[PDB]
């Protein structure tokens, strides 16, 4: 079915034309735009007071990136390259040896955070939960060598949000 | 001394200033100038913090590079970058404006606004959320704070 | 809210405010206490210069009376 | 009426410590609202919720004077809350 | 320029004010977004789509993946597809928002840019809710769609789409009967249902035209 | 005098401004900074080439009215006349002459621009 | 005490029009449900201080293809005028006393008319070229609308002394009296000082900054502070024209109180027609006045024309 936005005709009876010309005459549709713009001053204002108040979150966002450990210390990435065969943007080197104890482990595993598009399928592919994307997202720098992320970086930034990374892995992995 | 005092009050005084007044340039290139327009928006005012867009290059002080600057671009950027008149600042904003974001191995894509201009705050994601913007907003405004350039001067 | 805009809106008015009663002030002030005369026409001006001519001073609002003609 | 608003004023101003606090918490946050406290981490941060505000104002922190070896009594950041607090401040829980 | 939407050349021929050619200059935001959607597979290439048209964002993940299931012959779940579809037509009120306000600010009217755009903000936050990105979800995927909806995302949205038909009617207080406003708009830019047909125009363009065509 | 100090204060304030505003900041220029604003690209032609004027025949009937109005304004002194009759008669002849010319050109497009 | 008493008005109206600036933030930021400025100062008060120091500490530059003379006077031109224009203005008592005061401020204006004109040539620049010729066309329309007006509400005074307004208002007010011509001069006063649905000489959506598209720091602040204080001062003349405040020879002060506070109601009524409405276009606005306010103009001056003769009530000379 469908439907005509603008077919109507005025009617010419002599209170309606008189009508018609009081608006034209006496601007009536402009005071009425004025009484709306005068609601909307009297009303109260959305905003939010930035920086000491944050606008709301979801357990599912998608901030700056992790690297997990297990509850005994050990690192949860096994080196297995899925994140970077999945990486849309190809933001992900990963180079790989045995450990001193035989451990399938990364020896370098660096994210250009300047070339990710926080797309989240990492973090989707990584059948360990190693490779996480935090919920921080105030983490702007002054250079841009700063953005350039290495396995370091990312296990600080595991070790710095391992509480609320977990927490909100706990919140939403039933959905996955 | 009394004259290094009269110059760090006289450049805390310019930086304030600055700090306080920041006129973008009304200037976006793709997906991340929405995000721009929601940190305008009535949740994150940015007219609270003296942040004003302007039209004009020559009225205004900070460049925010918000989308993929590209080869058919980059003269553009880089001409209206000279047109505004100094003290001038940069914001990249996003992974395009960082680097090459999605486009990066594009043979129509610059890997970076910095190989075009100077850069003095890089903002990431794909995109920034309008608070992670304003944050990149405060924290150029707390680089401001910092500036001496009467102390420099009365040293020199 | 609303109110946070009254106070520029009170420092606009205590701006407005200072240039007529500074310039009551100044009239009252250069003539005698008195409201600064107004000459719109010869006749009101040959009325301050004879003022001015009668007061012996050289200033029009330094009014004489009764105790002047006798 | 008006004289209900301009009392909660008097006690928004009585309600941060006195007029010095009241222009302190002025003057550092935009802002005189008084909210419970739902608690204060180890760096000094304070944490206050009103529920009665609309979703996004229900809750807030107050910065402290100094962080590690920084002065923050006007340098505050977003990235001053340890995760916890930060979770809860940008509501992916209702538990503080 | 500000109403050159930033990477439009738009090189005109005026004489005096009067228009004589318009001749738009495009490619300042040209990408190669075909040529690396070759070299990324079909998972990979739907963020591409989600960039494309970066205002209907879920609308293009939509149609990708519609393209996607033809042709591996598969069909996603009716939970999927209500999905899909629901938030299709929040993605079609967070685009008319912005296309109706942007072009209410390009004419001169920025409140309804204001209020509209923290409708816009509620939206970006149910997007965020199911997907985590506020606006580049890649939530719409080929064989359905990538996560399940949280426990209270449906009562949030019935509860928006319950306050929303006021903001609206706030729109329409503002610019529908406003002489200043039908003086910009009436009778500008008028192109004829044969044309329109002709040059290739699809949607509101025809439905303005007169042409009684909707996907 | 009280006017001519009053327009030189103005005046001098305004060069101050203007001093000011040139010496105080610090300054530098090279080519590309002062070079005509075009939104970027470098202009094809030159602003001082002709610009067509669309409404030229509302700027000459502008100064015919102008001639009007200078005419009407001495109406308030008019109007303490004994000749009132005559002195009403005289001022309507002028407007109605007024709103003939401008029925007249509404009337034979002169108000319309040219295309 | 002359010299003071022109800095006792110059100074005070440069801060109005400061707090303007901020006051127009805000009310325009709370009528599209932002907060506008609340960070700089305590309730933003400190914006204006930061905003004016930063234009005059940032570098102004002189375009390459300007013509320098007339770049730097049109700013020094629009700055005096808008100051000049408050001389004759009683709020009680005017600074400068004159006859024929309100003939002084349409020529004032008129000649004000030529800053934004001479800016937008000397830039040499297309942008700055089109703001100009939108400048030409809407002073022509409103400047013979603005004539005709104040002619005949004039007319119903007996004079051009603004003190003579006063006392003619002493009693009901010119709105009462002559309402409509009120509705077209307000229109005329919006066209005349550039403000919103008029304001194409620089229309940020069509043209970059429109004639100042070239100007920087501190030129560019002069021609804001012109425009904001000829808005101030065009309200004032609208407060003193048709809402006469009551006069205390003995106490005046009540008179500033009266005449501030009419004033300041309209200036943020032009604030909130700005956030209101969208914007004209300038052949529109052209058509706006002759076609429309033009013959009802005319009629408005017959008639006032008439008024006092058919009714004996012809105002007194002096
Ligand atoms: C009440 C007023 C009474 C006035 C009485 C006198 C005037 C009578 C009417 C006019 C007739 C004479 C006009 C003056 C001719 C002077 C000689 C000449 O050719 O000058 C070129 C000069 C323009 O040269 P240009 O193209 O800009 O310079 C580019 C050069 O090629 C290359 O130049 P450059 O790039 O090397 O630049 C160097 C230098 C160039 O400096 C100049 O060109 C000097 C201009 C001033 C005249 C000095 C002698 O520039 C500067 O110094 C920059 C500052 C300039 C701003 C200050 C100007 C002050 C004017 C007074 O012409 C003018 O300045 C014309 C304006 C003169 C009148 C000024 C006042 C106007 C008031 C308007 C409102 C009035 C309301 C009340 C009624
Ligand atoms: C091109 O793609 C696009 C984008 O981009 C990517 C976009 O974003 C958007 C989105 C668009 C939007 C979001 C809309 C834009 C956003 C808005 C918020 C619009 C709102 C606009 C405004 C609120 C207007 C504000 C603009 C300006 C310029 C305000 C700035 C203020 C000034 C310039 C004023 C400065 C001048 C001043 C203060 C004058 C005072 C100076 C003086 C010297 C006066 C003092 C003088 C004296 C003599 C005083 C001295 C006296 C003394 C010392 C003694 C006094 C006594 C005492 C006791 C003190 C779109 C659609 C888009 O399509
Ligand atoms: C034309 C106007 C005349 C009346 C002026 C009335 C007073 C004006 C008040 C407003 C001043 C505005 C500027 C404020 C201060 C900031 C800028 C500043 O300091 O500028 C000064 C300028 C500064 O030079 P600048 O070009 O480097 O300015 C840039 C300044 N910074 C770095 C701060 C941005 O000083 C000079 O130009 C001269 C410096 C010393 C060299 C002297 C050379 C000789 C000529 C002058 C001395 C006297 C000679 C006597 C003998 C003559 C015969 C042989
Ligand atoms: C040109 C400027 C110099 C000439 C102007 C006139 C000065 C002498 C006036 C003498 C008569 C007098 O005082 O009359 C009082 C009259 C006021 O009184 P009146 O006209 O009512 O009657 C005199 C008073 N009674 C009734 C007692 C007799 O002044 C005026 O009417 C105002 C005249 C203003 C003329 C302005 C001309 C243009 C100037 C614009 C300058 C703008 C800046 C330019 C530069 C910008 C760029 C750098
Ligand atoms: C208008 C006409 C021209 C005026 C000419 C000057 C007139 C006086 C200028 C007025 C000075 C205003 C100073 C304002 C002080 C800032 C208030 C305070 O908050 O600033 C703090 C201190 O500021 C700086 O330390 C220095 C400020 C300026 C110090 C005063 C210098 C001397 C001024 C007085 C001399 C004036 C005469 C000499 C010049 C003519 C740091 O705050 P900040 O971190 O940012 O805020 C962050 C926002 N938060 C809080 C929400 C997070
Ligand atoms: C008729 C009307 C005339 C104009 C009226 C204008 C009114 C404007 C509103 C004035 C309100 C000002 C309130 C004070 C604001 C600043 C208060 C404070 O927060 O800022 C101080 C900064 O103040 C400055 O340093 C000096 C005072 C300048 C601010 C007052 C400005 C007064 C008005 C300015 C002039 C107005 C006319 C301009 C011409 C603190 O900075 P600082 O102490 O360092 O930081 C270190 C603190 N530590 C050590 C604890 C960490
Ligand atoms: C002094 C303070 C005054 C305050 C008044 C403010 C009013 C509200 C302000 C908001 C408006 C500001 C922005 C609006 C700008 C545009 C305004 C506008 O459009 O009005 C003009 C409007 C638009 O015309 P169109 O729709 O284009 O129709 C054209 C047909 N071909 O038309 C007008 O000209 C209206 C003119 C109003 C004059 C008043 C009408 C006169 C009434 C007649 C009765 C009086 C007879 C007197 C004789 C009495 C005998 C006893
Ligand atoms: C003694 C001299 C005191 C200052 C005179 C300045 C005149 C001058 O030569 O400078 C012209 C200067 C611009 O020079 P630029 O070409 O832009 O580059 C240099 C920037 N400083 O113009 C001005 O500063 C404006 C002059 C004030 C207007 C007063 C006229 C009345
Ligand atoms: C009670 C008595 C009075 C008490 C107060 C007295 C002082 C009041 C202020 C007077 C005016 C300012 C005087 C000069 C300030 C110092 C300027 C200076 O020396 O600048 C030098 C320097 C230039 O750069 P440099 O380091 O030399 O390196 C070369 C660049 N490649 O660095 C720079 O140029 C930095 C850029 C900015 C310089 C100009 C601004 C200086 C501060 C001005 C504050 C007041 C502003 C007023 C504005 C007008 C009114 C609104
Ligand atoms: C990016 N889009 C869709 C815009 N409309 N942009 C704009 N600057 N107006
Ligand atoms: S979020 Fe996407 S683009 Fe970023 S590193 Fe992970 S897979 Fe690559
Ligand atoms: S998918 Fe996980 S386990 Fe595999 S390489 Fe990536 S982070 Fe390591
Ligand atoms: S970084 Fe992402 S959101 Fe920003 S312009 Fe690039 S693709 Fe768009």
């Amino acid at each position: 079915t469908y439907k005509f936005v603008n077919m109507r005709e005025p009617s010419m009876d002599m209170k309606s034309v008189t009508d018609r010309a009081a608006q034209t005459l006496l601007w009536t549709e402009l005071v009425r735009g004025l009484g709306m713009t005068l609601s909307y001053l009297f009303r109260e204002p959305a905003t939010i007071n930035y920086p000491f108040e944050k606008g709301p979150l979801s357990p599912r966002f998608r901030g700056e990136h992790a690297l997990r450990r297990y509850p005994s210390g050990e690192e949860r990435c096994i080196a297995c390259k899925l994140c970077e065969a999945v990486c849309p943007a190809q933001a992900i080197t990963i180079e790989a040896e045995p450990r001193a104890d035989g451990s399938r482990r990364t020896t370098r595993y660096d994210i250009d955070m300047t070339k990710c598009i926080y797309c989240g399928f990492c973090q989707e592919a990584c059948p360990v939960d190693a490779i996480v994307e935090g919920p921080n997202f105030e983490f702007s720098t002054e250079t841009h060598e700063e953005l350039l992320y290495n396995k370091e970086k990312l296990l600080n930034n595991g070790d710095k949000w391992e509480a609320e990374i977990a927490a909100n892995i706990q919140a939403d992995y039933l959905y996955r | 001394s009394r004259g290094e005092y009269v110059v760090a009050k006289l450049d805390d005084l310019v930086n304030w200033a600055r700090r306080s007044s920041l006129w973008p340039m009304t200037f976006g290139l793709a997906c991340c100038a929405v995000e721009m327009m929601h940190m305008a928006a009535p949740r994150y005012d940015m007219d609270r913090f003296g942040v004003v867009f302007r039209a004009s290059p020559r009225q205004s002080d900070v460049m925010i590079v918000a989308g993929t600057l590209t080869n058919k671009m980059a003269p553009a950027l880089r001409k209206v970058y000279d047109q505004m008149p100094e003290p001038r600042y940069v914001v990249s904003m996003g992974s395009c404006a960082n680097g090459g974001g999605y486009y990066h191995y594009s043979y129509s894509v610059v890997r970076g606004c910095d190989r075009i201009v100077p850069v003095d705050i890089y903002v990431p994601g794909c995109p920034p959320t309008a608070e992670a913007l304003l944050y990149g907003i405060l924290q150029l405004q707390r680089k401001i704070k910092r500036e001496k350039r009467l102390r420099i001067w009365y040293r020199r | 809210m609303w109110f946070e805009i009254l106070p520029g809106i009170a420092v606009m008015a205590a701006c407005l405010f200072i240039p007529g009663m500074a310039t009551a002030h100044i009239h009252k002030f250069t003539n005698g206490g008195k409201e600064k005369r107004v000459a719109h026409f010869s006749y009101q001006w040959n009325l301050m210069e004879r003022d001015r001519c009668i007061s012996g001073v050289n200033r029009y609002h330094v009014t004489k009376g009764l105790e002047n003609i006798d | 009426e008006l004289v209900q608003v301009l009392r909660r004023g008097l006690q928004q101003v009585s309600g941060h410590g006195g007029l010095r606090g009241y222009l302190r918490v002025l003057f550092r946050a935009n802002d005189v609202r008084v909210g419970t406290l739902v608690g204060e981490d180890k760096y000094g941060n304070k944490y206050y919720e009103d529920n009665k505000q609309f979703f996004g104002r229900h809750r807030w922190v107050i910065y402290t004077t100094e962080m590690n070896g920084r002065d923050t009594f006007w340098d505050v950041d977003g990235s001053m809350v340890p995760p916890e607090w930060h979770r809860w401040l940008h509501c992916m829980t209702d538990d503080p | 320029h500000p109403a050159a939407h930033g990477v439009l050349r738009l090189v005109m021929e005026l004489s005096g004010e009067m228009v004589r050619k318009c001749d738009p200059h495009i490619g300042l935001l040209h990408r190669g977004t075909e040529k690396l959607i070759e070299y990324k597979t079909y998972l990979q290439a739907l963020p591409y789509f989600d960039r494309l048209d970066y205002v209907s964002m879920m609308c293009n993940e939509q149609a990708y993946s519609l393209a996607v299931e033809k042709l591996l012959n598969i069909q996603p779940p009716p939970r999927a597809q209500w999905i899909r579809v629901l938030f299709g037509e929040i993605t079609r009120l967070l685009n008319h928002i912005m296309a109706v306000t942007t072009h209410a600010l390009d004419i001169g009217a920025m409140t309804p840019f204001f209020w509209m755009f923290e409708e816009r903000e509620k939206m970006f936050e149910f997007y965020e809710r199911v997907s985590g990105a506020r606006m580049h979800a890649a939530y719409i995927r080929p064989g359905g769609v990538h996560q399940d909806l949280p426990l209270g995302l449906l009562d949030d949205i019935y509860e928006f789409s319950k306050n929303f038909s006021f903001r609206i009617d706030e729109l329409e207080e503002m610019l529908t009967n406003n002489r200043i406003w039908r003086n910009r708009t009436v009778d500008i830019g008028v192109v004829t249902a044969e044309d329109a047909l002709n040059y290739g125009f699809s949607g509101v363009m025809l439905r303005g035209s007169g042409i009684q065509w909707d996907l | 005098m009280n006017i001519m100090l009053t327009l030189l204060t103005n005046v001098t304030l305004a060069s101050l401004l203007v001093l000011i505003a040139f010496w105080l900041p610090q300054l530098n220029a090279y080519s590309e900074k002062t070079s005509p604003y075009e939104c970027g690209f470098d202009p094809m032609g030159s602003a001082r080439l002709p610009f067509s004027m669309k409404f030229f025949l509302v700027a000459i009937t502008f100064l015919l009215f102008d001639l009007e109005i200078a005419l009407l304004l001495p109406l308030p002194w008019a109007s303490q006349t004994n000749n009132l009759k005559t002195m009403l008669t005289m001022a309507l002849f002028l407007l109605i002459l007024l709103a003939a010319s401008l029925a007249y050109e509404w009337t034979q497009k002169g108000l319309e621009w040219a295309e | 005490m002359f010299m003071i008493n022109i800095l006792s008005l110059i100074i005070p109206i440069l801060l109005a029009v400061a707090f303007l600036t901020l006051v127009e933030r805000k009310v325009l930021g709370y009528m599209q449900l932002r907060k506008g400025p609340n960070v700089v100062g305590p309730y933003g008060l400190l914006q204006p201080i930061a905003d004016a120091l930063k234009l005059f500490t940032k570098e102004p530059l002189r375009p390459a293809t300007s013509s320098i003379s007339m770049f730097i006077i049109a700013p020094i031109l629009a700055l005096s005028l808008a100051l000049t224009m408050w001389v004759p203005l009683p709020m009680p008592y005017p600074l400068i006393n004159m006859n024929l005061g309100v003939l002084f401020m349409l020529a004032m204006s008129s000649l004000a008319v030529y800053s934004i004109l001479w800016s937008g040539w000397a830039s040499n620049s297309k942008y700055a070229l089109i703001g100009a010729l939108r400048a030409v066309a809407q002073t022509i329309s409103y400047e013979v609308t603005l004539a005709i007006i104040l002619l005949s509400v004039l007319l119903m005074n007996g004079s051009y002394t603004l003190s003579t307004l006063i006392t003619t208002q002493e009693h009901i007010w010119m709105i009462f009296t002559s309402w409509p011509l009120a509705m077209m001069w307000f229109i005329s006063t919006l066209a005349e000082t550039n403000r919103a649905p008029f304001d194409l000489t620089e229309g940020e959506s069509e043209l970059v900054s429109g004639f100042n598209v070239e100007y920087a720091a501190g030129p560019f602040a002069m021609f804001f502070m012109a425009e904001y204080a000829n808005i101030i001062m065009m309200n004032a003349f609208t407060a003193i024209l048709f809402l006469g405040a009551s006069h205390d020879p003995h106490t005046p002060e009540l008179y500033t109180i009266n005449f501030v506070l009419k004033t300041l109601a309209l200036t943020i009524t032009f604030l909130w027609i700005r956030a209101s409405y969208p914007r004209f276009r300038y052949d529109q606005l052209m058509h706006l006045l002759w076609k429309s306010f033009l013959p009802l103009t005319l009629a408005l001056c017959m008639w006032h024309i008439s008024l006092p003769i058919m009714t004996a009530s012809i105002p007194p000379q002096s």
